[PDB]
């Protein structure tokens, strides 16, 4: 071990970890709950719905891909678009506290090494709670980003809209039951991407 | 017959959201971030990866690199124009 | 097992220094990110001459001593005189004079990527006193950089 | 003694994160936003339809996070005109979120006119003193 | 002792990874993990290959995953 | 085929009898009431509900609302323009 | 290195010049990745000047991509006529304020 | 091989490229076509 | 190297497409393991041209 | 240890001395490794043997790459 002439307690960790996950976990919540107005501010789902009610589709964007797929061949592009995830109908918007918001229990259920690896336990669970709300904060970003990319890609014409059909009845029903005015409205093309370059259009900001 | 274009799971990457059913894993020394899902490294930074050699790459366009690669317990990286070595743990 | 700071520095040493070269003479400034040492031209070089003392070379290690506290990519080095003779003479004069300096300062061990050297002769004055020679205020070198992260 | 001016309050990495975030989505939308104003400039403004006249420039600070009907009544009862709505309301309720401080009615009753987009319209007729809300003929 | 001779530890900056003193200087102390770091020397064997392969050995070989055999955690 | 038209209980979640079968649930922070039939919430209430989202709706002339929607803990409320939160219990 | 590097002369370089006129120097923001005649088009739109065609489109385009956040009109341009190689060319003329594209035969 | 705008209307690839090396290196047994090196 | 000179003498000298200027003639010392495009933006950066990428 | 040491003191020398990254093809192909041997004898039995003057052979393929090697991967 080193020279010639050289040669010539686990449970505090899992007791600490809960604890600092907990109190990790309610500072936090109550950092979010500081700042409502801002976050209700930057993530504005309410203003992004289309004309029927229709939350609008998720993009994502890649640039300058390549990919070695084995030896003596290999395949880039410039650019590529996908469709992560579709519009559909919704009743409600989404709100932040769906994405952001972390779960708080209180655990109520319980010398010369004892105190460093506690400290240790309660650094590790702070750490965790950390990971976990950049995790949520990332989901949350790629979520709004998307609905973004599709505004953008909708004005440079490259995506189409999605298309709403009505059908209006009348006056409906039985003799045990009426119904005044009854109308069915269902999407019948769901938005995607074009492949014919020609009509798309560019923009030039002076 | 023609290559595969890419691994799909790179945008998330990009975007900083994990690939379902992989794990995480520890990296220290910079700023990164790495997981595990196929016995595969995806791996988000910023920095130029010198040394290991990748399989697959991607780039945003604010400059974040995302990196399809093979596992391995240590990285080499240039910061700014100086070549440094990435630890990671959990493997 | 990882590394607490950055090696061989500390922020005691780095106010240690600051208040002895305010002390001793030698201009230390810090405004943001930016980093300022001015020196005076007779505490380095003879009279109108590219040629150091002998005693000045303490005063270098010190300056390196200070640099080698903080963690940078591009270092600059600009020298400015007085008029003499001619404005061919004087740019020559000072570029020579940041070529010596900053290869004192290369061959000390600044962990730096880039240094830049230039001379600028008599072209920006800070004093409008000018009735010195190797004297005067405005006969100086300036090291400048900005502190990364 | 050295020091630099900025010496706040202490900051929170949960704060440090979300400002991160933040910053850009701001920068996105507002990439986004140049190049919607690039491809469809506007040519009307919604001055015509809702004019100023006196008694509605008394000012307001308002915070609402509700429904446009019942800040819209309120906003023409403190302004003395009569409140009209036409349409139906849809099932589906038309929400707005207005935080302003120390603008006039005037001002607050156009931004809700923008908010409101393709759903609802407000109309103001001085000479009647009537502030008219109206639902979109859709559904 | 981090800001010494200043006015103490003000808060950890995650964005930069470094302390900031009561001043307004950067402190040369890291808070977290993920900051710029000059690593050079790091230990372990199977270094530059996949890492060791985490199987359990009669003999005192050790295989990295790429195939490779470590002399030097081999035991003799 | 034509969608159904709407859930005929929830006339009588409009003038408040529960329907048959069903258990109730304690609501706490706000006026409204909620019952579980078929692992499914009615609530009555004259309140907007913002956050979690309801499958149907119906509204009386007095203006009283009735949802139809999934089981959950809490309801994000707004007011009179200001939003808060309602506590269900007994799920 | 010296030895295996080949050069041209600058006498001889086949790449658009600045073409230094006044409408010409406005900063602009450009976004794009796709055909070059659109954003040819939307540039000389931009830029007041007309806009015109000499040649046949190939069956698959000439695909270009400009990303720049404040950029000159006349060295978007010259990043527009080196992208696109030997296959298309762009002409300025200042007299009669007109651009032109010219494919290759 | 160059590609233009390939794909579906979920996923596109603005420009793609091909590209595959299709004889290795190797030595010739051509013993007439060799080049001689004198260097005074 | 010998050989590769001897076979393959080289005509042309970069001084044409890279000329000298006032301000060109400032110095530095520098040690850079990276990328070409940073580097090339210090250079012009220190010798007040502007930086263009085609 | 101290092996890793030495070489951790002479690093830059041996990136300027093992360049792979000035030897690599247009296309980001390395190239291939070829071994060369001269004058040689084969004894193969009594009676009868086979000489040759020089003897030139491919020791690895070309193939495409994404990074250049580093003499990290040998010598560490």
């Amino acid at each position: 071990t080193g020279s010639l002439a050289g040669l010539q307690k686990e449970t505090a960790l899992s007791v600490g970890a809960q604890a600092g996950l907990a109190w990790r976990a309610k500072i936090i919540d109550e950092q979010l709950n500081k700042q409502a107005r801002n976050l209700d501010a930057i993530y504005d789902f309410n203003s992004l719905v289309l004309e029927h009610n229709i939350l609008p589709p998720v993009l994502l964007e890649g640039r300058n891909t390549l990919n070695l797929a084995d030896a003596q061949s290999i395949r880039i592009s410039d650019r590529t678009y996908k469709v992560a995830k579709q519009a559909h109908f919704i009743t409600t918007p989404p709100t932040w506290r769906q994405y952001l918001w972390m779960d708080y229990v209180k655990p109520e259920a319980p010398k010369e090494i004892w105190c460093i690896y506690t400290e240790r336990g309660w650094k590790n669970g702070i750490d965790q709670a950390n990971t976990i709300l950049e995790e949520n904060i990332a989901r949350i970003k790629e979520d709004f980003g998307g609905m973004i990319l599709y505004r953008k890609l909708l004005a440079m014409n490259m995506v189409s809209p999605p298309y709403v059909s009505h059908t209006d009845l009348g006056v409906t029903g039985d003799g045990s039951e009426i119904h005044i005015d009854d109308r069915v409205l269902r999407i019948t093309a769901l938005p995607e991407l074009n492949v014919n370059s020609a009509e798309w259009r560019a923009a030039v900001a002076k | 017959g023609i290559p595969p274009s890419a691994n799909d799971l790179l945008l998330h990457v990009l975007e900083g959201v994990p690939p379902p059913g992989s794990r995480r894993l520890v990296v220290s020394g910079g700023d990164a971030r790495a997981w595990l899902s196929n016995e595969k490294m995806y791996v988000r930074t910023n920095l130029t990866i010198l040394s290991p050699g990748w399989l697959a790459s991607m780039t945003s366009a604010d400059g974040t690199h995302a990196y399809e690669m093979q596992k391995s317990p240590v990285l080499l990286v240039s910061w700014h124009g100086k070549v440094m070595q990435l630890k990671v743990e959990g493997l | 097992k990882l590394p607490c700071r950055v090696d061989g520095a500390c922020d005691a040493t780095i106010i240690k220094m600051m208040t002895d070269l305010n002390k001793k003479g030698i201009k230390v400034a810090s405004v943001g990110q930016n980093y300022l040492i001015s020196i005076p031209a007779s505490a380095l070089f003879a009279d109108q001459s590219p040629r150091l003392n002998w005693a000045s070379y303490s005063l270098l290690n010190e300056i390196a001593a200070f640099l080698k506290q903080f963690r940078k990519i591009a270092i600059t080095v600009t020298s400015y005189s007085s008029k003499y003779v001619s404005v061919k003479r004087e740019r020559a004069l000072t570029l020579a004079r940041s070529r010596v300096v900053s290869e004192y300062l290369w061959s000390q061990g600044v962990d730096s990527r880039i240094i830049f050297t230039q001379g600028l002769g008599s072209d920006k004055p800070i004093t409008s006193y000018t009735l010195g020679g190797d004297r005067s205020p405005n006969a100086r070198v300036e090291i400048t950089f900005r502190r990364a992260v | 003694k050295f020091k630099k001016p900025p010496i706040n309050n202490p900051s929170d990495d949960a704060t440090i994160k979300l400002a991160e975030a933040a910053v850009s989505v701001s920068d996105s939308m507002l990439e986004m936003a140049k190049v919607e104003k690039v491809i469809t400039p506007p040519s009307k403004d919604n001055t015509l339809t809702i004019p100023n006249a006196y008694n509605l420039q008394a000012r307001a600070s308002v915070d609402w996070s509700g429904p446009i009907e019942e800040l819209t009544a309120r906003i023409a009862k403190a302004a003395h005109f009569r409140f009209r709505v036409l349409g139906k309301s849809p099932s589906v309720p038309v929400l707005i979120s207005i935080s302003t401080k120390d603008e006039s009615l005037a001002e607050i009753l156009r931004d809700i006119d923008y908010q409101a987009g393709k759903k609802a319209s407000i109309h103001v007729y001085p000479n009647s003193q009537v502030v008219e809300l109206r639902y979109a003929k859709i559904y | 002792g981090c800001c010494s001779k200043m006015g103490g530890i003000n808060y950890c900056d995650s964005s930069a990874g470094r302390l900031v003193c009561n001043n307004g200087f950067y402190s040369t102390c890291y808070c977290t993990r993920h900051a710029v770091m000059d690593l050079q020397f790091l230990m372990g064997c199977c270094l530059w290959h996949g890492g060791v392969y985490p199987q359990l050995n009669s003999s005192g070989l050790v295989v990295c995953n790429d195939g490779y055999v470590s002399e030097e955690c081999s035991l003799q």
